[PDB]
């Protein structure tokens, strides 16, 4: 599992846009049904299909709710004032890549935005790194909580499962050599 | 305030443990009795072996190096003070260290700024020799309008310890009477001071080789000669400077010794 | 640009000797000549100072920068206090400085006397306008000032004398190196004619007779190979009075840059003839005369092109791309025929390489 | 109006680090803040800005930072120090200390001429280039300091030193008591390291006839032993008066340069098809010196000096040498310089030259004109006892040797060559090596060269690596053939001297093949080597 994969499974998400094109039947994927298209009326596709059309010049795409200022404000103190990780949107950061990367014209405030995605990483990244260095001083557990993880949060950190399983042969042996 | 206080009444209360603990495995009570045996004034202690008892005074002992270096001869003198045996010596008793020193081993190319006030260990080949001379330590006076007698104590920056005074040479009384000097009373140590340089197997090629200086007093002086390959162990502290009032910010560096291998 | 142009005054009429000046002169417009033995390096001086006032933040000044003080305040007047003081780095003025010392002529000084010597100051855009051994005339202002410790020097109350420089002509600046389209075009009606070559080798030294072999090979050695040394060179080698040095005296005469001298590299304490030759020609008389530090230097001289200083963990090399022309003097007085070139010169095959 | 500059002040701090924090290429990147949190994760605390990028951020600030830099520069170390506060947080335990920051500079201008910086320059940013000259040690300089009065014991603490080659001054009375009553405790200072260097103008840009002048420069913390004297470089920094006249330095902001024992499988499959060759030994004798016609037998000698033998120490701790040693004799001339001159270059450690001999542990020495030691040669150490001193300089080499004609010396030297009717022979090789020089001149109009000789950069590391790694020995039935052509030359100069250098030639040879064991081979290819070059000096003179 890499950040490819994590980028490929976040594509499946649905997402909001506004067709130039017109067309008179739906088109029936294997995923489901999303046409029809009319011209200046928004409906919702897959991201995948929302990106492909932009790069056709067939639409206009319209940018999540939690894309504006003030959201990602609140979400910025919330993370700023929990202990542990807090709660975000699905695919937070592969979207927020996906969509300054291929349209970026259509987002609102873009700097501001862009500035507030990135101070969000930078203290998760930091909360992540202490509860693993917290974590590799332990010998009394071989369990952890970490609520609220994204899927390319846990794909960056899979050093602390190798570094568990040696530590569980060093603690098997100890176990092993206790007299009797 | 005190707090400090009782902080250093605990540490010091640790190290008088270690050193007359009831059953001594570390056997420096048995080293003590032979030191005082022998008449000799410094008692040499493995690092690694307080490490083992004292973990949190032995790596303490290298970045906080002075009040545990202070404490640890304060224990000495009360451990000395139990025996049956009698302090002859009219300075005082002294430590030195051996062990295992690992971040601190340097050399004259690798002593930085980043290391000042901690324990090093050094190593070299001896460059220049002072001949030994003698510094005044306490003074002892005797009044003859009075029939009293006065002392004085002196302090230097160049001494671990880091009170100072006043420094005068005293002349009289408090109400103005003359007094007279007690030469077999009063009490001077021997100094001399030395440098040393890179080893040559170990300075880069083409460049100049660095070099360090060293200060050492009482049972240390008049043990080294140009051209000796040593090692030393001992204090890296920064030494500051007056001139009419004026002060460059480039101050003068040194090691203070404990001890020499 | 600029702030204020100068006015430098040329053509005053008296002059006098350095030997000459009484108390008369002092405070009067002069004019004297000499050459110069001493310089110092460019330093810059304070022309213009401001302070701070720490007791309020009060800016003190301008104080226009006298000649022998140092200038303060005492009261700042925006709180009527001694308030301390700081230099202020954001409005102090600088300008450049330099000192020279200048003696009699040599040329000049009468029977048996030594000759006296001054100091010249130089301020602003004359700074670096001379060197030691140039020959050079100044005109300015004869001034003098109180100095203690000269007082207890002499025993009696003498004052210090200076000239402060207000123009200068330096008589041993070369001619410009620049042509003119009338150059350019005499030297193409030259280069046409077909017997061109015989008009430059019979015409370097004409009062010389003969030698015809000595004068071609000075003539192909004032130009140039192309370059992996370039240069050629040359020696020559001949008996008392064969006019060895005449010709060493045309090529002198000739050569665009040289260096004439007699047996040479730099020395420490300095350029040495061959760096002051460098891109030039070096004319050596009394070659087989030389001391062997001569020889050694003249050797790696010849070898690199440049030569190598060191001195006290200082390490450097200097540029010496010179063309050399030599003269010598056989052993024994006179050459003979019955020996070779090497056995009749004493320099050895590495040098004669 | 102290409240005025404390506005000033804190408004350049907002202003730096919407700096730091907003300029980007385009995208996520955001190059100061990624560089700042990948140095601040490395410990190292410092940053670097280019101050072009800065005027299209922002003009004024740049200009500002430029004519005012004592003023301006401690802004931008504080809003840097914020910056990275605000990147790491929360960190984690051990770590909450906040570290303190430097920032360096780069500038893209033509630099000034050191004979050009004018007068109105001083307290600006200027760019400067020259050579390093000289360095001195590093040194501690004290940034912040405690003073207590001596006599009362009132104390002022954290008094702020400002950098460069600035001294300051002591309050002169008590402010809580004679004149100058305040000491400096030397335990509560803090202090960063120093360096002071020489710089000198390039001897390009010096005027014709001149001697080069120099500047002094003054380094601090992160830019102090970046250099060594001879280097050219590229320098940013301020303008200063060292403290009505005074002395110019240079307070140094930015440093820009202007310039074996590790292998690859690549570079150890590439040796090893080398040593697989059976043609080999004969390749890199052919591969010494090419532009030098003939000598076979001479490069077959140089190439066993540069691998040379086994050196063994036996428990009685007597050792046994490894080293070869040559020498070449008869004329003056035929290239022999240049052959010293590509010995010096193949060397993994050498000298050319006319002490010299000490220079060169592990080495080969090239020495010319050699009639212009005895203890060097053999004890590898040379001894002294004169008036006031006696000492001992040992160093292990190798050494080439070429003469121009003591018969007490050939004892030290392994093997001895004279070089010596050309004239018909020499009509083509005149052919050739003048046809050589005419395509120069035309010019001035990876283990194989094209010729398919070896490359200078491919056998300089063959024999680094040859030399740490094969070490042979003899086998049985090598050894016996040597007893027997020793006692028949000895009773048909014989020396045992003569005998352990046929061995040392003998595993030398060995050595290039990559072998465990010398063998008979070996033996006669030596045996050939020492008669073909010894017997010549018992035949000449
Ligand atoms: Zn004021
Ligand atoms: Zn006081």
């Amino acid at each position: 599992m890499n950040a490819e994969r994590c980028e490929f499974i976040a594509g499946n998400s649905l997402i909001e846009v506004i067709p130039s094109i017109s067309d008179d039947r739906p088109i029936h994927l294997i995923s489901g049904d999303i046409g029809p298209f009319e011209a200046g009326v928004p409906c919702r596709i897959p991201v995948w299909t929302a990106i492909l059309m932009k790069r056709k010049h067939n639409c206009k795409v319209v940018a999540p709710q939690w894309m504006d200022v003030d959201e990602l404000k609140k979400i910025l103190t919330s993370e700023t004032e929990s202990q542990g990780l807090a709660k975000l949107p699905d695919h937070f950061f592969e979207i927020s890549h996906m969509l300054v990367r291929d349209a970026r014209e259509d987002i609102f405030e873009v700097e501001a935005v862009k500035s507030l995605v990135q101070d969000i990483y930078d203290r998760r990244d930091a909360k992540l790194r202490s509860s693993a260095i917290e974590f590799l001083r332990q010998n009394q557990t071989c369990h952890a909580q970490l609520d609220n993880v994204q899927l390319i949060e846990a794909s960056s950190a899979r050093a602390t499962l190798e570094a568990c399983r040696q530590m569980g042969a060093v603690v098997r042996n100890k176990h092993e050599s206790t007299p009797l | 305030d005190r707090a400090e206080d009782a902080r250093k009444q605990e540490i010091t209360e640790q190290y008088l443990n270690f050193l007359d603990n009831q059953a001594d495995t570390f056997h420096y009570r048995q080293k003590i009795v032979k030191m005082m045996n022998d008449g000799e004034s410094r008692l040499v202690m493995n690092l690694d072996e307080i490490r083992e008892i004292l973990p949190e005074r032995a790596e303490g002992l290298l970045t906080q190096s002075v009040l545990e270096m202070n404490c640890l001869q304060s224990a000495l003198q009360m451990a000395i003070n139990r025996s049956d045996v009698q302090a002859v010596v009219k300075t005082g008793f002294h430590v030195g260290f051996e062990g295992t020193f690992g971040e601190r081993h340097v050399n004259p190319r690798t002593l930085k700024s980043s290391y000042l006030g901690n324990l090093v260990c050094c190593e070299g080949i001896v460059t220049k020799c002072s001949t030994v001379r003698q510094k005044l330590l306490t003074s002892v006076h005797y009044c003859p309008a009075t029939n009293k007698v006065l002392e004085k104590k002196f302090a230097d920056f160049t001494m671990l310890d880091t009170a100072v005074t006043n420094n005068n040479y005293p002349t009289e009384d408090e109400n103005k009477n003359p007094l007279e000097t007690e030469f077999g009373h009063s009490v001077y140590k021997d100094h001399q001071t030395f440098t040393i340089q890179e080893l040559p197997e170990s300075a880069p090629a083409g460049q100049l080789p660095r070099a360090v200086d060293c200060v050492a007093d009482l049972d240390l002086a008049d043990r080294v000669k140009p051209g000796d390959r040593v090692r030393i162990i001992g204090v890296f502290r920064v030494l500051p400077n007056k001139q009419n009032g004026v002060s460059s910010g480039s101050f003068r560096s040194i090691i203070i010794i404990n001890h020499i291998q | 640009v600029c702030n204020e142009i100068k006015v430098r005054i040329s053509q005053l009429p008296v002059e006098e000797d350095i030997r000459m000046l009484r108390q008369v002169h002092l405070n009067m417009l002069i004019r004297t000549a000499g050459v110069v033995t001493i310089a110092s390096g460019i330093l810059p001086q304070l022309a213009v100072v401001k302070y701070d006032c720490v007791a309020c933040g009060y800016l003190l000044g301008p104080f226009v920068q006298q000649n022998d003080e140092e200038v303060r305040p005492t009261i700042c007047p925006s709180c009527q206090g001694k308030g301390p003081f700081e230099l202020n780095v954001e409005n102090t003025v600088y300008h450049n400085y330099q000192r020279i010392t200048m003696q009699e002529s040599p040329n000049k000084v009468a029977a048996g006397r030594l000759p006296r010597s001054k100091d010249v100051i130089l301020l602003g855009d004359l700074c670096d306008s001379c060197k030691p051994g140039d020959e050079i005339e100044v005109t300015g202002v004869y001034t003098n000032n109180f100095d203690g410790s000269l007082n207890y020097k002499q025993g009696f109350p003498v004052f210090n004398t200076l000239i402060h420089a207000n123009h200068i002509t330096n008589k041993d600046k070369m001619a410009s190196d620049q042509l003119t389209d009338e150059d350019i075009k005499a030297i193409r009606e030259l280069s046409q004619d077909p017997n061109i070559s015989q008009r430059v080798f019979s015409s370097i030294a004409p009062s010389i007779y003969g030698h015809d072999d000595v004068k071609r090979a000075i003539a192909l050695a004032l130009f140039r190979g192309e370059a992996l040394r370039g240069d050629i060179n040359v020696l020559l080698c001949g008996d008392p009075g064969t006019a060895k040095s005449q010709f060493l005296r045309y090529a002198a005469h000739i050569a665009p840059r040289s260096v004439l001298t007699t047996g040479l590299t730099a020395y420490v304490q300095e350029a040495g003839a061959m760096v002051l030759a460098d891109k030039g020609v070096c004319l050596i008389d009394e070659f087989d005369k030389m001391s062997d530090q001569d020889r050694t230097s003249i050797h790696e001289a010849m070898e690199q092109q440049s030569i190598s200083i060191s001195k006290a963990g200082i390490v450097t090399s200097l540029h010496a791309r010179c063309t050399v022309i030599a003269a010598s003097n056989p052993i024994g007085g006179r050459y003979n025929p019955t020996r070779t070139f090497a056995e009749n010169v004493d320099l050895t095959e590495p040098i004669l390489s | 109006t102290g409240r005025e500059l404390i506005a000033e002040y804190r408004q350049l701090i907002t202003q730096f680090r919407n700096f730091i924090r907003d300029f980007s290429t385009g995208g996520f990147g955001m190059i100061y803040r990624d560089q700042l949190k990948r140095n601040y994760f490395s410990h190292e605390y410092r940053l670097e800005i280019n101050l072009n990028h800065l005027k299209n951020f922002d003009e004024d600030i740049e200009m500002k930072l430029r004519k005012f830099p004592g003023k301006v520069l401690p802004a931008l170390e504080e809003a840097a120090k914020i910056v990275a506060d605000e990147i790491t947080t929360p960190r984690p335990k051990g770590e909450e200390k906040l570290h303190d920051i430097q920032v360096t500079l780069t500038l893209d201008e033509y630099p000034t001429s050191l004979r050009q910086v004018k007068s109105a320059q001083v307290s600006q940013v200027v760019k400067i280039s020259g050579i390093i000259v000289a360095a001195a040690q590093v040194r501690s300089k004290a940034t912040k300091v405690t003073l207590q009065c001596r006599q009362c014991k009132h104390t002022i603490p954290d008094v702020s030193i400002k950098p460069g080659l600035e001294g300051f001054a002591l309050p002169r009375t008590c402010a809580a008591c004679p004149i100058d009553p305040y000491i400096m405790l030397p335990d509560k200072c803090e202090c960063v390291d120093y360096q002071t260097l020489k710089l000198q103008e390039n001897p390009e840009d010096v005027p014709h006839g001149e001697m080069p002048r120099h500047l002094q420069l003054f380094t601090e913390r992160y830019l102090t032993d970046k250099v060594v004297p001879g280097n050219r470089v590229t320098i940013v920094g301020v303008y200063s008066i060292k403290k009505g006249i005074r002395t110019p330095y240079l307070r140094v902001l930015g440093i820009h340069m202007e310039t074996f024992t590790t292998f690859t499988p690549e570079e150890e499959r590439m040796f090893k098809t080398l040593a697989q060759r059976k043609d080999a030994y004969e390749l890199i004798a052919k591969s010494i010196a090419p532009s030098i016609y003939g000598s076979a037998d001479i490069k077959k000698s140089i190439a066993c000096l540069l691998f040379g033998g086994a050196r063994k120490k036996l428990p009685d701790g007597i050792t046994r040498r490894g080293d070869i040693n040559v020498l070449l004799l008869g004329d003056p001339g035929t290239a022999k310089s240049q052959l010293l001159k590509f010995v010096e270059q193949v060397s993994p450690i050498g000298v050319y030259t006319s002490g010299a001999m000490v220079l060169a542990d592990g080495g080969v020495v090239c020495i010319d004109e050699f009639d212009k030691i005895h203890e060097a040669m053999e004890q590898q150490t040379i001894s002294i006892a004169k008036a006031g001193i006696t000492t001992t300089l040992n160093s292990r080499c190798s050494v080439l040797a070429a003469a121009n004609s003591m018969p007490t010396i050939l004892s030290r030297f392994d093997m001895i060559y004279i070089v010596k009717h050309d004239v018909l022979k020499d009509a083509t090789l005149a052919k050739h090596v003048i046809e050589v020089h005419v395509n120069a001149s035309a010019a001035k109009e990876t283990m194989f060269d094209t010729d398919g000789f070896l490359t200078i950069e491919f056998l300089k590391k063959f024999v680094t690596y040859a030399r740490l790694n094969c070490g042979p020995r003899l086998t049985p039935q090598a050894s016996e053939k040597l007893v027997n052509h020793y006692v028949k030359m000895r009773n048909p100069p014989i020396t045992v001297r003569q005998l352990e250098a046929i061995v040392r030639i003998a595993e030398s040879i060995a050595k290039m093949e990559l072998q465990q064991f010398a063998t008979d081979k070996h033996v006669e290819e030596a045996l050939r080597l020492f008669r073909v070059s010894t017997i010549e000096a018992a035949a000449t003179g």
